[PDB]
């Protein structure tokens, strides 16, 4: 049936996929200062179109700022910021993101969406691959 | 006027502020700038110091002296008006959760606001023509950065007094011819 089997499964024959680099949450305790710490499970490659959304700048406290932003389908069970868990991340073009919504889609089809924001530059590795 | 000439200065101190702060704690770098960019320039992820002008409230009536040229016989006059101009005096510092050397945004105004009111730092601004009034506040507030984290820009106002000379011409007179009536 349509709104079971993998429609975006099914897209990826046609169009082309961006590799990124997926990294899920694992656990996340408080370091000192009552801040808290994210730790996450091991990274892996995942098939994703990552199609852009119209970052705007803005102005906040008399300095200018922008949002960068990216729209990503990937045929996995993406979660975000949720009671008691925090956001996925991953990397593309040496640049980290954190997921901010959520299509879902996933329990229906095996697919989502979800917007996500960049949060700083990758760290480099030795031998030049842009991963943590 | 001034605000040219004071502006560099309380950059040059700014700057000597944040020498001081890489001392006593520790900071990747610093910057010192000023919040309403005249060009499109973005904020920078390094812990920063931003100073802005907020007012200026003229203290006192205008003091008039008269100083003679002596050679066209004019009288400038130069009214001095004093004036206490407000900085706004913000920082800027995201925080790490993973470092263990933690400094908040809050530390580096703390120190800013403590060095600025120091009585060495009064008597050098005395050296360069100014002084510091007290700062009776520093308001730490939360707020959403371009990453979708939260950051916190404290910032306090720091009253400078200074005065401001104006010359213009006015006429002499040596002469006394008086007519002296009998009622």
């Amino acid at each position: 049936m349509i709104p079971g089997a993998n429609l975006l499964r099914m897209a990826f024959g046609v169009i082309g996929t961006q590799i990124v680099k997926y990294r899920k949450f694992e656990q996340r305790v408080k370091n000192d200062q009552a801040q808290y710490v994210s730790m996450f499970e091991e990274p892996f490659d995942l098939a994703a179109s990552v199609q852009r959304v119209r970052r705007d700048q803005y102005v906040q406290f008399n300095l200018e700022f922008q949002r960068n932003y990216v729209m990503i389908f990937a045929n996995f069970e993406m979660v975000d910021l949720d009671r008691d868990v925090a956001g996925d991340q991953f990397l593309w073009t040496g640049r980290v993101f954190q997921l901010e919504s959520q299509g879902s889609w996933f329990y229906q089809d095996g697919w989502g969406v979800c917007l996500a924001v960049d949060i700083g530059a990758a760290k480099l590795t030795d031998d030049g691959k842009p991963t943590f | 006027m001034f605000d040219g000439e004071l502006i560099a200065k309380m950059v040059v101190e700014l700057n000597a502020a944040m020498t001081s702060a890489q001392e006593a704690l520790q900071f990747p770098d610093f910057e010192v700038v000023q919040k309403a960019q005249p060009t499109q320039q973005g904020t920078s992820t390094r812990p920063t110091i931003f100073f802005q002008k907020l007012f200026d409230i003229p203290r006192g009536w205008p003091a008039t002296d008269w100083h003679l040229d002596n050679t066209t016989r004019k009288y400038v006059e130069i009214t001095r008006q004093h004036v206490e101009t407000t900085f706004q005096i913000s920082s800027l510092h995201w925080q790490n959760p993973e470092i263990t050397h933690v400094v908040t945004a809050s530390d580096i105004a703390n120190y800013v606001r403590a060095y600025f009111q120091a009585r060495s730092t009064i008597e050098r601004v005395k050296e360069l023509d100014f002084l510091i009034l007290r700062v009776s506040q520093i308001s730490n507030e939360a707020f959403e950065n371009d990453n979708h984290q939260f950051e916190f820009h404290p910032s306090f106002d720091m009253v400078v007094t200074y005065n401001q000379y104006i010359r213009l011409y006015e006429n002499a007179a040596y002469s006394a011819d008086g007519v002296l009536i009998g009622v």
